[PDB]
């Protein structure tokens, strides 16, 4: 184990690669950040360097996850949302997602609408597909049963049971509102 | 150089 | 009339201007010699990073508000705050300032643009805030060293460190380049200069200087003490930085 | 087996009756006299 | 999920740090620091901090009342404290404090005017308390107010005279003399959740989702200074006189600290 | 009576959603609600509407004491007013004193409160303010003239809901102690019983 | 917090809380009020009114007759509208709410990508909304959902449009209104009310167009000498 | 916020109408409407209301050391501020053209015509003198505004009245309003400005246009008179062209219009002294 910093070198070309957190001069590597430095080694037996600082050390939502949101924005388009958990693991670098008309349910169907499946202010979980590009705008979807909201608060203030696949009610009162329930 | 202690910021 | 800070009163004049004496005058030292250092990463919670460096009567912070949404285009920035407190030095100043404080600012922003590489921080403007508790000598340069501290703690990626060095000149009929002095070596000068450059690849990011005086040479050899010294003050910053990663690996 | 006993509603047509909105007097736009004959029955 | 989260918490009787409801965090303080300025106080409350540098200058009085010298604190929450604040003028949080610091060194009367006064009519002296947050954690105003006292107590200040052949006034910067204060205000802060629950020294995410907040300060001899209560879910005196309570011992506490500070000098 | 005649107008002014204009005594507020409307993204928030309230006076320009009573009165609103309702609009309240005789806030909160009922917002209850100032002998005096804020040692504004005659707002000058601030805080409740009615009153005589 | 059957007729203010009678009877909670568990709070002064549907197990139905100037979009409400913009498909209208509303291209009557309809910005429509939500943008039409604009559509042209309350409307539009019968007999005229306190009016000539909105910006209150000094310059226009 | 946008259905009726000479309200297009002068309680304040624009004045007093060049005579701060009640447009920092025009026009038509005495108001020249400073308030935007600002000022510079001073070499003595009765100012003339609007490159004019009216218009000719006919500032906005015998005519009219409104200021302050000389702190004036 050792931390290293900015400006020290670590390394010939000839001792091992760049991995990340590095850059090279002549026939050298010079590290690039303050943090604990670590050379994996493939079965070719020339070995990978690289730095990290482990306080928020890398997290990636693939596409075959299954990623929690709260949808924020919506629109007769596209309902946008924020990542809290990429799985259960939390981050607090909370990344920015969107959900289409048509990625809404297995089904596929146009008859689909967003305001009787999602509302802001509420919880779902979600595939992406899409990393995105310019501004990394993940792209989710819901086309599956057991997807879409989990908990969801009433007209004002009270937390909703999932009755149905589009249906949920609270338990105090009676009043029957629409969502995109999961499971 | 010498160091010294923190007059304001001590740990 | 400031509307929005509280109603004092329209001018107001030190006690000092109103003293009746001959200041002291420090006398001899060695010149190459380097005040006791205190620098401390980690300080802050509510900031990515922070540091906090402390040089005789010299006291000061800096933190980094990290990435803000905000190729050669899609090339990161960097927006630097220097601000010294309304209570350093002998005088008080407004806390708006608008004089010296953005002087001091583009000198920072010179200094660190080229250590740390934006490339790698695209459509973003990094905000980094210094500030100075006490004035007590060589200020730019803590400020420099403090902001380059504070950004390696957050972990942003760089070249190498800045490593600052503030330097005057005794008025005497022997004039010798006094290095890292206090306030009153600096008011009681003929010039002053500053260097700050990143030892590993030996480059300069950002110096400065004026004076009553000078010469080609003497500018020289004053350039050169000042890399010497920010050569032999490297060390303690390295060390520091090593421990803050070793108290973070403590926290989990 | 439970049905909600009060909903909220924001419209003043359940609330009450309205005629229709685009109406004439004795000759301007018949094509709105037929459509007043038509929507207030 | 973090209001959930957190009543959990509540109603365990608790917190998510370990904090029992009714109980503040480390207190610190550190007198003296700073040489450039007359007075200097550097305060925090675990994460939370702040510092208080106390400049003496002169000034010409008003027509209303020449023996009165100036004291003029301004409150500073740079961006460096916490990311919601921006390079640039004083926002309103910055400026709402700077209005309670200066109606409670007006209301306590923690010092007099007159006790500034060198030539009536002439000069007088302005105390510019200039008071800086570092780590906006929560509960500034009490760490305002602290510190302020702290450094408030550390002054003292130089000796003048009049010399009426120049008519102008000199200084002795040698000797000196303390600054007297009456009263020893403590500031005592408070988070009310949504109708009933009322929890001290809240920090940054309990007053982000919280109803409402409270301080109050009270001075040594049984008395209030001020009741800042802005906006809320509503109180009756029952949930107000155990607040005041409290409040009373946190003075005691914190004024025991003090005495221990400036007698370890 | 304890408290000094004190009169109220709705619907002055053509241009804003709702104006009222209060007056008690010598003192007299006017203010104007811009109801729900635009708001930039950076203001807003989802699932409640963002209120903001400008107050200012007759004489120099607003500096922090004016803020800072903005603020209480910003809040004050939020508590009662419903904004879950309203998400992603603004909600303004212009406040501008045509008169300064003491009682300020005692006012300008009841001219918020009427000027709201009139742009017909949606509101949870509504609320008033009053003011107490205590003079050296203890003789409180409710609803004070400047002459008695000048001559005392501690005022207090206190805003109160009419629900459950509960304490929203509290803003104090001077020092005071702990039973005198009891006593005046149940003869405030009184006070805020007769303001009521008077409110009544006048929304009575509106609607007919 | 009683008799919500003797407050019927009465002014309420906010705050109050009103319960009524019952195993029970679905009822219907107007717009000025709002739900607390099993009691009405009211959100908004009015004088309280109630209805009952002609038959016995509806219930009833409570709401108070505010009066106030600001629109709120609301569901299946007629309403005059100004085009704001045009962003490629839909074109961008104001109604006088929190947001602008959109309509589509192909929602008036009989249009398609080869026969677009004539809407230059501008110009003033009569629609109605099929989506006033409080968390999404409004969205309007010109076409009842059989297919057929039965009134909708633009308005036209060589008219006056002014604003008043939205109560004077909620009162004007009753199949008992004075008013706008007297004025069936004086001149011809032909006029739309938008619910959203915004009235569009024609005639033959000016005048009589300025003196009728005059009378209509001031009927809620006007007296029997200016009415009859109206009706009598209107007969002398 | 944002204003409403305006219909090309409105625009076009009101440019017809005008073609016709018809306004809207029911007016000719060389009349006013009913402005009414309400006062307060303090000396200095006036709330001038014009139909529906309303519209607050404040007159206060200081003493401060003058200014080198005129050690003399004193200082007059004007300022008008568009309060957020008045339109939503308004908000702080953004309509800063109307605000900047506004304010200059303010300050020349009253300060260089020499309206009050800035030398009657010295009381140690070179040390202290007066300081009157004017501000002016918008509550309701329906249309004209310098009118009604202009109004407003000169009722106030009109009901104002100064704490009486003593003075022997520099001894200077202040006084309560209690103490003695406070004294008036010195005016030598009331000049209130006139709005004239002009429609399709000059061929129509209109006097008080209201908010719409000033939505359809191109040009804008403010006239600042006075009851003897003396001519104190003329403005031209909008980016017009008009010609003499326009500007010639419109000062013809300028000239009655301001004749009426100063009967009317002196009857308002007239009934106010005498409400005030028995019991009562108003005063009420109506066109």
């Amino acid at each position: 184990v050792r931390y290293c910093i900015p400006g020290e070198r670590l390394c010939n070309l000839e001792e091992g690669s760049p991995g990340s957190g590095t850059y090279t001069r002549h026939g050298y590597i010079f590290s690039s950040l303050a943090g604990c430095l670590m050379k994996s080694s493939e079965n070719g037996a020339l070995p990978v360097v690289s730095v990290v600082r482990e306080t928020e050390s890398q997290l990636l939502p693939d596409v075959g996850a299954i990623v929690t949101c709260k949808v924020s924005s919506i629109n007769s388009r596209f309902a946008k949302v924020h990542i809290l958990y990429v799985g259960s693991m939390p981050l607090k670098n909370s990344f920015r997602g969107t959900i289409r008309k048509e990625d809404v349910r297995a089904t596929e169907k146009d008859k689909v609408e967003i305001y009787k499946s999602f509302r802001p202010g509420d919880i779902v979980l979600a595939k992406v597909i899409s990393l995105g590009d310019a501004q990394s705008n993940y792209l989710l979807t819901t086309a599956e049963n057991e997807l879409g909201v989990v908990v969801a608060h009433s007209e004002s203030g009270i937390q909703m049971v999932p009755i149905s696949w589009c249906e949920m009610q609270c338990p105090k009162t009676h009043t029957k509102e629409f969502r995109k329930v999961a499971r | 150089p010498v160091q010294k202690q923190a007059s304001l910021f001590p740990d | 009339g400031d509307h929005r800070r509280i109603r004092g009163p329209e001018e107001s004049q030190p006690p000092q201007l109103y003293a009746a004496d001959e200041e002291e005058a420090p006398g001899t030292r060695d010149p190459t010699r380097l005040r006791p250092v205190y620098a401390r990463a980690g300080l802050l919670s509510q900031a990515k990073g922070s540091a906090y460096l402390e040089a005789g009567g010299t006291k000061v912070l800096c933190a980094v508000s990290g990435p803000r949404q905000a190729p050669a285009a899609l090339r990161g920035r960097l927006l630097c705050d220097f601000r010294r407190a309304p209570f350093a030095g002998r005088r008080r100043r407004a806390p708006p300032g608008g004089c010296e404080e953005r002087e001091l600012a583009l000198a920072l922003q010179e200094a660190l643009e080229p250590a740390v590489r934006l490339g790698r921080y695209p459509r973003a403007q990094l905000e980094v805030s210094a500030l100075l508790l006490e004035d007590g000598g060589s200020a730019l340069a803590a400020a420099l060293t403090a902001a380059a501290l504070a950004l390696a703690d957050a972990g942003v990626e760089m070249y190498d460190l800045v490593v600052g060095c503030g330097l005057s000149l005794a008025p005497g009929p022997a004039p010798t380049w006094l290095l890292d002095p206090t306030r009153l070596e600096e008011e009681r000068a003929a010039a002053g200069l500053t260097v700050a450059l990143m030892p590993v690849l030996n480059q300069v990011a950002g110096l400065l200087g004026s004076g009553e005086g000078g010469l080609t040479e003497s500018w020289a050899e004053a350039v050169r003490l000042g890399l010497e010294g920010c050569q032999r003050l490297y060390p303690v910053l390295q060390q520091s930085l090593v421990r803050a990663a070793r108290r973070r690996g403590a926290a989990a | 087996e439970k049905e909600s006993f009060i909903i909220e509603e924001q419209s003043f047509l359940l609330c009450e009756d309205l005629l229709y909105g685009r109406m004439s007097f004795r000759g301007f736009n018949p094509e709105v006299e037929k459509l007043m004959l038509q929507m207030n029955a | 999920e973090p209001l959930e989260y957190y009543r959990r918490f509540l109603k365990e009787n608790c917190r998510p740090d370990g904090r029992e409801l009714g109980e503040f965090r480390t207190t610190t303080v550190n007198i003296g620091s700073i040489s450039t300025a007359d007075g200097s106080a550097l305060v925090k409350l675990g994460n939370t901090t702040v510092i208080c540098g106390v400049k003496a200058e002169f000034a010409a009085p008003s027509t209303d009342a020449p023996d009165k010298g100036y004291v003029v604190p301004n409150v500073d929450l740079p961006p460096l404290c916490s990311s919601r604040f921006r390079s640039g003028p004083p926002g309103e949080e910055a400026q709402v404090a700077s209005q309670f610091i200066a109606d409670v060194i007006e209301n306590s009367q923690i010092i007099q005017k007159e006790d500034l006064c060198i030539s009536p009519g002439k000069l007088v002296w302005v105390l510019y308390c200039d008071l800086i947050c570092l780590d906006y954690d929560g509960n500034i105003l009490d760490a305002c107010t602290f510190a302020l006292l702290a450094a408030l107590k550390n002054v003292q200040l130089p000796e003048v005279t009049i010399n009426e052949e120049t008519a102008l006034a000199e200084v002795n910067l040698k000797k000196k003399s303390y600054l007297n204060i009456r009263t020893h205000p403590v500031a005592t802060s408070f988070a009310v959740f949504d109708d009933t629950l009322l929890i001290v020294d809240p920090t940054g995410e309990e007053e982000h989702l919280a109803t409402g907040t409270l301080t109050i300060v009270m001075d040594e001899e049984g008395k209030l200074c001020c009741l800042h209560k802005p906006g809320g879910s509503g109180l009756t005196g029952a949930k107000l006189q155990d607040c005041m309570s409290r409040a009373v011992t946190r003075h005691k506490e914190v004024k025991k600290l003090m005495d221990e500070v400036i007698k370890s000098m | 009576c304890s408290l000094r005649h004190f009169a109220c107008e709705q619907n002055l002014l053509s241009r804003p959603d709702g104006s009222a204009s209060f007056l008690q005594g010598d003192t007299s507020v006017l203010a104007g609600v811009y109801g729900p409307a635009e708001v930039k993204v950076s203001k807003e928030i989802f699932n409640k509407a963002t209120l903001e309230v400008i107050l200012r006076p007759k004489i120099g320009l607003p500096g922090v004491a004016e803020k800072s009573r903005e603020r209480l009165i910003r809040n004050t609103c939020e508590a009662v007013v419903l904004g879950t309702l309203h998400p992603r609009t603004s909600i303004t309240v212009v406040l501008q004193v045509v008169s300064d005789a003491g009682s300020l806030l005692a006012c300008c909160l009841n001219a918020a409160c009427m000027a709201l009922v009139d742009a017909g917002v949606p509101m949870r209850a509504l609320f008033c303010g009053v003011a107490c100032a205590l003079d050296s002998d203890g003789t409180l005096v409710l609803d004070p003239t400047s002459k008695q804020e000048k001559e005392a040692r501690a005022v207090l504004t206190f805003a109160l809901d009419s629900v459950e005659r509960k304490l929203l707002m509290s803003s104090t000058k001077g020092l005071y102690s702990d039973t005198e601030l009891q006593q005046c805080l149940a003869a405030a409740q009184a006070a805020s019983q007769h303001v009521f009615r008077f409110y009544r009153e006048s929304l009575q005589r509106r609607y007919s | 917090a009683r008799a919500a059957r003797t407050v019927l007729g009465q002014v309420v203010l906010p705050g109050e809380e009103l319960l009524l009678p019952e195993s029970r009877v679905r009822v219907v909670c107007g717009p000025g009020l709002r739900r607390c568990g099993d009691r009405l709070l009211v959100t908004k002064c009015g004088r309280l009114r109630h209805k009952e549907p002609g038959s016995g197990s509806g219930g009833g139905v409570y709401w108070v007759d505010s009066q106030q100037k600001r629109y709120v979009p609301v569901k299946g409400d007629h309403v005059i509208g100004i085009v704001t913009a045009k962003s490629g498909d839909i074109f961008k209208v104001d109604v006088g709410g929190s947001e602008p509303a959109s309509l589509s291209y192909l929602s008036f009557e009989g249009a398609t990508k080869r026969n677009r309809p004539n809407v230059q910005v501008g110009d003033l429509i009569y629609g109605q909304f099929v989506v006033a939500n409080k968390d999404m943008e409004p969205e309007m039409v010109c076409i009842d959902s059989c297919g057929r604009a039965n009134g909708m559509g633009v308005i036209g042209q060589d008219g006056l449009l002014f604003k008043v309350t939205l109560g004077l409307i909620r009162k004007l539009l009753a199949p008992d209104c004075e008013i706008i019968q007297e004025v069936g007999k004086l001149h011809p005229l032909e006029i739309v009310f938008g619910m959203n306190g915004r009235i569009w009016v024609k005639a033959k000539t000016i005048q009589q167009t300025l003196i009728l909105a005059n009378i209509l910006e001031a009927c809620e209150h006007m007296t029997s000498d200016q009415r009859k000094q109206i009706f009598s310059r209107l007969a002398e226009s | 916020m944002k204003e409403t946008p305006l219909s090309n259905c409105e625009r076009r009726f009101l440019l017809r109408a005008i073609e016709e000479k018809k306004r809207l309200d029911g007016r000719q297009t060389y009349d006013y409407r009913n402005i009414r002068i309400s006062f307060g309680t303090d000396y200095g304040c006036c709330i001038v209301e014009l139909g529906k624009t309303r519209v607050l004045g404040q007159v206060s007093c200081e003493l401060v050391s003058p200014k080198l060049n005129r050690a003399t005579e004193g200082i007059l701060f004007f300022n008008l501020e568009l309060s957020q009640m008045a339109a939503p447009a308004f908000e702080p920092g953004r309509q800063s053209d109307l605000l900047v025009k506004l304010n200059r026009l303010m300050e020349r038509c009253l300060r260089n015509s020499k309206c009050i005495d800035t030398e009657s108001l010295c009381v140690v020249a070179g040390e202290k003198v007066w300081q009157i400073r004017v501000d002016l308030h918008l509550l309701n935007h329906d249309g004209n505004i310098i009118d009604a600002a202009s109004i407003a000022a000169i009722v106030a510079l009109c009901h104002f009245r100064r704490p009486d001073v003593s003075v022997q070499g520099d001894e200077v003595t202040l006084y309560t309003p209690e103490e003695r009765d406070p004294v008036p100012l010195s005016i030598h003339h009331m000049p209130i400005c006139v709005s004239f609007a002009f429609f399709q490159q000059g061929t129509y004019l209109l006097v008080d246009p209201n908010e719409r009216e000033e939505r359809v218009m191109d040009g804008l000719l403010v006239i600042a008179m006075n009851k003897h006919r003396e001519i104190c500032t003329i403005q031209s906005s909008g980016g017009i062209m008009l010609l003499k015998d326009q500007v010639l005519r419109c000062s013809k009219i300028a000239g009655v219009k301001v004749a009426e409104i100063t009967e009317l200021i002196l009857k308002a302050l007239e009934n106010d002294q005498k409400v005030r000389k028995e019991g009562g702190k108003f005063g009420f004036a109506e066109s």
